[PDB]
């Protein structure tokens, strides 16, 4: 949330961007997929020298498809594709003990925590 | 009952995709500027790091969920600058190209119904609100791709490399899937295009009129809005201390005093921050669970022709279009109605020559003296023959059984 | 981790270790001190508490949608859209991993693609012929029928079109002729 004025100390290569004021990356004119997320449409990435730069991320190769009132495209040939993809199914059972962990070995805690109705149980 | 016409029938669906990013910080709101504050608020050994680190994952699931989403399409696909769709006309839905922002007229009427200083009071009491990944101007290309993929391409650009076919060609593959024969379209196409475009109109002329469509879409933001008040407003309480604002208390109490009072006013604060904390971690589930409905949406209705019923709207899907609204999504569904039906007098088989005749695929029907046999949902009568129906067994255990008979296409030739 | 973090905090009381307390201190006065512990250490179990009561959550969902994906996917053929993978469905194997699962989809994907030029029917005899399941294609000077999602060119015949009304209404009927493959036998 800073104009850039209210930057403590700058340096070379300030750019303005949407989601605030960057400092230390390069900007240029290319456009590639996102590797680390800035914000508000702005990508970063380590290249090459070597230096971090900043550039508004694209979406995809842009074609246009031929298309007619009397054309058609069959295939000939075909491909079998083996894919793989991970599922989450179940995570770890843990069970944790008032008496033990609030109190421990100590009597005196546990009476003044039976003031506590039916939190524990 | 046979039906004999039909009608093309275009309906909305609204469904919220994602919310509004938003950080708080403890150093600010608890405490603000003082010192002594902080110096009490260390005693609270990681109560802040986790309120932190919740509201950092919801911000980072927010993203996420948008991608899954709208970003299925590795191309992005073009329309072709000459318009012959056979009748259709789609310039209702396709992107302006002269406004600045290349958004659909219809985009622009939903986009102009959702209503998203307050801002200022809120953002001083170190709360942010982050700025999303995509903006506007992407998602709209987005779609834009990916209703310039399904008019020009058909369900061929989701499973692999795009193919062309002309758009009245798919129209018919689409009645194949829902068992209607070919040439039903093409001997009525002109009256579906008329009726198509039509629906279209009515389409705008209900969410440009005083109506409450995305009342659904609106409610999220409602909610939050309320949420962060609420969370500003728990500021000016007493919570049992003698004042409400820090600086007096710290201005005419010594220390010894004053630490107890800082105390009370910690300890209501903390409470007023798990309170909002918890309330929003319990809200994304809502909003992650709509978001990967509307997705499963968008790849099977959008990118195919589904058969699951009531699914992707009310009657035989057709084929689906996307739009975006302010943080949600769009659908325009387009499906097949019977609409004008007969009577008629059915039987299971028929008796020709102690031989049972069955339908290879429709229904026997007659009008009154004579016999027809005709495809399940239109009317369409033909002929019996021996070229269209099939024998299993003699006319003895079938219950309904007829006396008729077939027509055996090929004695009159041979002669 | 963090819960037991929990452990080693002051809350206010003059020392975190209960122990400590209890040793130095008297009933009437080590009371409070007890009570602030105790306090501290209960709101620090309940946040744990709420946390785990919400992941439990997303957990149940996941474990829904894999035992979905292994009913449908694996146990038959899917025809649902980009639900068991990129493509064409036919058929899956099941994996075990460490406290989940994984599905390794086989698909069919077209390859190679070729332009042709299409229509929509035939008129042969002022009759209107449509393909049985299939479509139209020409090389350029003759015309062929071929299966949709494969090339496989074939004559055109009677016993592999159907005909209704004549040709008038259809926009791009174009001139042909047809088999009929039963006319030489006969001779
Ligand atoms: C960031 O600060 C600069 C400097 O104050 C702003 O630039 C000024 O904008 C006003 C608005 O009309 C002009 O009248 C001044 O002449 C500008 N001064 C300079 C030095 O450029 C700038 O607008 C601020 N950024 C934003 C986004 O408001
Ligand atoms: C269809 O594709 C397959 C493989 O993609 C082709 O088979 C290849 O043929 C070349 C030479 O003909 C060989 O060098 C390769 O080893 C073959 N691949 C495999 C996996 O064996 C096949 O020729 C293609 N068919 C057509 C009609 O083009
Ligand atoms: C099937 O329905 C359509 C429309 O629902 C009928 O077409 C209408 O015909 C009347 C008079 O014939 C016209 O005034 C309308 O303008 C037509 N509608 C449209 C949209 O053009 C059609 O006649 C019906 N078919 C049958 C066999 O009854
Ligand atoms: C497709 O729909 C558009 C939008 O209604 C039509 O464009 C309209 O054409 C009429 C002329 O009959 C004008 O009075 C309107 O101002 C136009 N509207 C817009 C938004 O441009 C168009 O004629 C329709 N048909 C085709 C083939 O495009
Ligand atoms: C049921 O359908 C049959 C076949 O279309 C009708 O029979 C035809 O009726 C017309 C009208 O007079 C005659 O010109 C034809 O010669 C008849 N064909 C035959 C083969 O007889 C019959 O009239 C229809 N019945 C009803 C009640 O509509
Ligand atoms: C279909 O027609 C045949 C004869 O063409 C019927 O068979 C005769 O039906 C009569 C009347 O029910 C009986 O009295 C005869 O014994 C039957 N067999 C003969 C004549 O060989 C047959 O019943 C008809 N199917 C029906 C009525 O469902
Ligand atoms: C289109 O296909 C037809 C049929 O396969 C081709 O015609 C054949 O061409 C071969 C090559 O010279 C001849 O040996 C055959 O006698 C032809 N058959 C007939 C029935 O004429 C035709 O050449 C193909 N056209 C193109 C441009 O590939
Ligand atoms: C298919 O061929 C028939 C004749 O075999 C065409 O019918 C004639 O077309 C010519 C040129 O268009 C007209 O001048 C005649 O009046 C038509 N009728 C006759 C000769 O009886 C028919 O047009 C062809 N189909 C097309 C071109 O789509
Ligand atoms: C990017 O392009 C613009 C116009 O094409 C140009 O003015 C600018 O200098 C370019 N960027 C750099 C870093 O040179
Ligand atoms: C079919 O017959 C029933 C019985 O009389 C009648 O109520 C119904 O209206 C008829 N169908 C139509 C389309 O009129
Ligand atoms: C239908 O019911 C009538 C009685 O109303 C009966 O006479 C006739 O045999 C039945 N036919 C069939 C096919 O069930
Ligand atoms: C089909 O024709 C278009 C138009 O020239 C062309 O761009 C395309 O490459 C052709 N298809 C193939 C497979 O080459
Ligand atoms: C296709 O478009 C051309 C104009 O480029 C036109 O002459 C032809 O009649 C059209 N055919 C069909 C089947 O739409």
């Amino acid at each position: 949330d800073v104009n850039c004025w209210r930057v403590y100390s700058t340096g070379s290569n300030v750019f303005q961007t949407r989601a605030g004021c960057l400092i230390g990356a390069e900007h240029v004119n290319n456009s590639y997929e996102c590797d680390i997320p800035i914000g508000a449409g702005i990508c970063a990435s380590y290249q090459t020298s070597q230096s971090i730069i900043a550039y508004t991320m694209s979406l995809g190769a842009e074609n246009s498809v031929a298309y007619s009132n009397n054309s058609i495209a069959i295939p000939t040939n075909f491909t079998i594709s083996v894919t793989t993809e991970i599922l989450p199914v179940s995570m770890t059972k843990t069970s944790v003990d008032c008496t033990m962990y609030i109190c421990g070995d100590s009597t005196e805690c546990s009476n003044l925590l039976l003031q506590y109705g039916s939190f524990c149980t | 009952a046979i039906p004999t016409n039909f009608t093309i029938s275009v309906t909305t669906e609204i469904l919220p995709v994602s919310m509004t990013k938003t950080s708080v910080d403890c150093t600010m709101y608890i405490c603000g500027d003082s010192t002594e504050c902080s110096n009490l608020l260390l005693q609270y050994g990681s109560f802040c790091t986790q309120l932190n680190r919740a509201l950092t994952g919801i911000a980072v699931e927010q993203d996420k969920n948008t991608q899954e989403v709208f970003a299925q399409v590795k191309q992005i696909y073009k329309t072709p600058p000459i318009k012959d769709f056979g009748g259709f006309n789609f310039s209702q839905i396709l992107p302006d190209p002269s406004k600045p922002s290349k958004r659909s007229f219809i985009e622009d009427l939903l986009f102009n119904k959702v209503t998203l200083d307050l801002i200022c009071a809120q953002k001083f009491n170190g709360l942010t609100v982050l700025p999303p990944l995509l903006t506007d101007e992407m998602i709209a290309q987005y779609t834009s791709a990916l209703l310039a993929g399904t008019i020009t391409s058909g369900w061929t650009f989701g499973a692999g490399a795009a193919l062309q076919i002309p758009f009245a060609m798919q129209m018919a593959y689409r009645f194949n899937g829902i068992g209607v024969t070919q040439n039903v379209l093409y001997e009525n196409q002109k009256l579906i295009a008329n009726q198509f475009n039509s629906a279209i109109g009515k389409i705008q002329d209900s969410l440009s009129s005083t109506a409450s469509a995305l009342g659904k879409l609106q409610d999220v933001v409602n909610q939050n809005a309320q949420a962060l008040n609420t969370l500003v407003k728990q500021l000016s309480s007493n919570f049992g201390a003698i004042s409400s604002v820090l600086n007096d208390i710290l201005s005419r109490l010594d220390p010894p005093e004053a630490e107890v009072q800082i105390d009370r006013l910690i300890t209501g604060r903390l409470q007023s921050l798990q309170t909002y904390v918890t309330q929003q971690l319990i809200r994304a589930a809502e909003i992650r669970a709509s978001a990967n409905l509307a997705a499963t949406k968008m790849s099977e209705c959008v990118l195919g022709q589904s058969k699951r019923v009531d699914f992707c709207g009310k009657g035989y899907h057709l084929m689906s279009f996307p739009q975006s609204a302010p943080h949600g999504v769009v659908f325009l569904h387009v499906t097949y109605v019977p609409a004008q039906e007969k009577n008629f007098t059915t039987a299971p088989a028929i008796c020709h020559d102690g031989k049972a005749h069955f339908p290879r695929e429709g229904v026997f029907v007659s009008n009154g003296t004579h016999w027809f046999v005709t495809q399940r949902n239109f009317y369409e009568p033909q002929i019996i023959t021996t070229d269209n129906t099939f024998v299993s067994g003699n006319c003895d255990v079938v219950i309904g059984i007829v006396n008729n008979t077939v027509y055996d296409p090929l004695q009159p030739e041979l002669d």
